[PDB]
């Protein structure tokens, strides 16, 4: 008997969650942008220690 | 009694000091490391050293003269010091070095010996001077791919590739009358200097204007030079500051005075009226720190440098400091602003009213090159006393709050967290 209401709530729920999922990916990429594009260089230290 | 400024072709600027027992005459050029490129980087530093070369210094010493030269980012200076009476002898040497001589100082043996000398010099700085090396790297990352990113001493790579021709090219392009100011400080009169200069003739590249380029730009970034074999962690951190002649020049300097400088080993330093000190002394987060407001023609840097042996609590050091900076935008008190005013005045007074003619020469030349004149302490002090809490909050909300930062560090910096954790601390959560 909950059939009609369940499907209606399902539409609201999937839309909100799909948006949240996509939003979270973008937010994650921004917060990680500094680490992802990070660059390293190696200059062998002078033999003395 | 008010600093004279006369021009007849060559702009002459003097600052007479009756209490001075010596006199300094020299020339300041409006070109420094910021006018070089990554490949001739160090050319100015090389010039400074050939001018201070033994041959040139011996000649000056025979005349009872002392040579001084300073390579900065926006400017470059060459000063000669002597007794107030031997002021004309200084001009002759100055005239000789920048008009008569050329192939004398740029000889194969002198240039190579000088080159080898600055090479070992720069190598030692990069190898041992950690706090300054870090500050140089702060500029490098903050203004990367921009004029202001080049170190004043030059880089080893470009230095070892430099030849006499490179020096000449720079000299012909920057050591020009239109890019210079002849300064006179200590015990000397303006007329005595202007007439002695106006005594000679010639021009040596007249009307020639220096080369132009692209403006400095700040970039939120970082460079980490980790070295676990060093006993401390040395860090410099800053936001984009104020350029010289900025309307907020003093507000920024006052803001930096609020947090000031500290030396954990000095008893009185630990007693300063700085709120940050209550947070960092409990677990002794650092050995020392110093806030600054570096100003240049195109831009500036506002932040601090610190050194610490407390390698496991670096995160607290940075956190507490940046939390204090947050306060400039929302809760800085009237007494903090009033304490800063008094100490800033003292700082400027000590800087401008130093008992050193060479210092006055450098400051005078640099300022007249940028704004055509030199601001007096009387006017500076008036501007400082006019600064309000609202001015500091307005400036902080613009330059500090939720703004990008530049970071540089060397030594045991494993404990210095990622960029974003540090960057997030530039603000506080609000309802
Ligand atoms: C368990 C499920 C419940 C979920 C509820 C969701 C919680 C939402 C919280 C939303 C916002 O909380 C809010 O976050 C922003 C950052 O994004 C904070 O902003 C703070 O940092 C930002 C970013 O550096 C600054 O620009 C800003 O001036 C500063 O106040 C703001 O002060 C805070 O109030």
């Amino acid at each position: 008997p909950e059939h009609d209401e369940r499907k209606r709530l399902g539409l609201k729920t999937v839309i909100i969650l799909s948006s949240l999922y996509l939003l979270s990916i973008w937010v994650k990429k921004f917060k990680w942008a500094g680490i992802k594009t990070r660059k390293f260089v190696f200059n062998p230290p002078k033999p003395r220690k | 009694a008010e600093v004279t400024q006369l021009s007849n072709g060559i702009v002459v600027a003097t600052e007479h000091n009756p209490s001075a027992h010596t006199a300094s005459v020299g020339v300041v050029f409006g070109s420094g490391a910021a006018n070089e490129n990554p490949y001739n980087n160090g050319v100015s530093n090389l010039w400074k050293n050939i001018f201070l070369s033994k041959e040139n210094s011996a000649v000056a010493a025979k005349e009872g003269l002392a040579l001084s030269s300073n390579i900065s980012r926006d400017f470059q200076s060459y000063i000669v010091s002597s007794l107030p009476g031997s002021t004309d002898k200084s001009l002759d040497f100055l005239n000789q070095s920048f008009i008569q001589q050329k192939a004398n100082l740029l000889s194969s043996s002198n240039f190579e010996a000088t080159k080898k000398s600055v090479l070992k010099q720069v190598q030692d700085f990069e190898d041992n001077d950690h706090p300054n090396r870090v500050l140089e790297h702060l500029h490098s990352t903050a203004f990367q791919n921009t004029p202001l990113s080049l170190p004043t001493r030059g880089t080893l790579e470009s230095l070892e590739n430099l030849v006499v021709a490179d020096l000449e090219s720079f000299a012909n392009n920057h050591f020009l009358n239109s890019n210079a100011v002849v300064v006179g400080t200590g015990n000397i009169k303006h007329e005595d200097l202007v007439n002695s200069i106006e005594s000679k003739n010639l021009s040596l590249q007249t009307g020639t204007k220096p080369v132009l380029k692209k403006k400095a730009a700040f970039l939120g970034s970082e460079v980490r030079l980790r070295d676990d074999t060093l006993p401390k962690a040395w860090i410099s951190l800053a936001v984009e500051g104020e350029p010289v002649n900025s309307p907020n020049y003093f507000v920024a300097k006052l803001a930096a005075q609020i947090f000031g400088s500290y030396n954990a080993f000095e008893p009185a330093s630990r007693l300063q009226g700085i709120k940050l000190l209550d947070n960092i002394q409990e677990y002794q987060l650092c050995d020392n720190f110093n806030h600054f407001s570096l100003s240049y023609k195109d831009s500036g840097l506002w932040g601090f440098s610190t050194a610490t042996r407390n390698v496991t609590m670096i995160d607290d050091l940075i956190h507490f400091t940046l939390k204090q900076w947050n306060r400039l935008t929302i809760s800085v008190t009237d007494t903090e602003v009033e304490r800063a005013k008094s100490l800033l005045k003292l700082q400027l007074g000590q800087l401008y009213e130093s008992g050193n003619p060479v210092n006055d020469a450098n400051l005078l030349g640099a300022e007249v090159l940028i704004k055509g004149s030199k601001l007096s302490l009387g006017e500076a002090f008036k501007k400082i006393d006019a600064i309000t809490v609202k001015d500091v909050k307005a400036w902080a909300g613009k330059r500090l709050w939720d703004q990008d930062i530049a970071i540089a560090g060397t030594g045991q910096i494993e404990g210095l967290l990622d960029y974003m954790r540090i960057r997030s601390d530039m603000s506080m959560m609000r309802w």
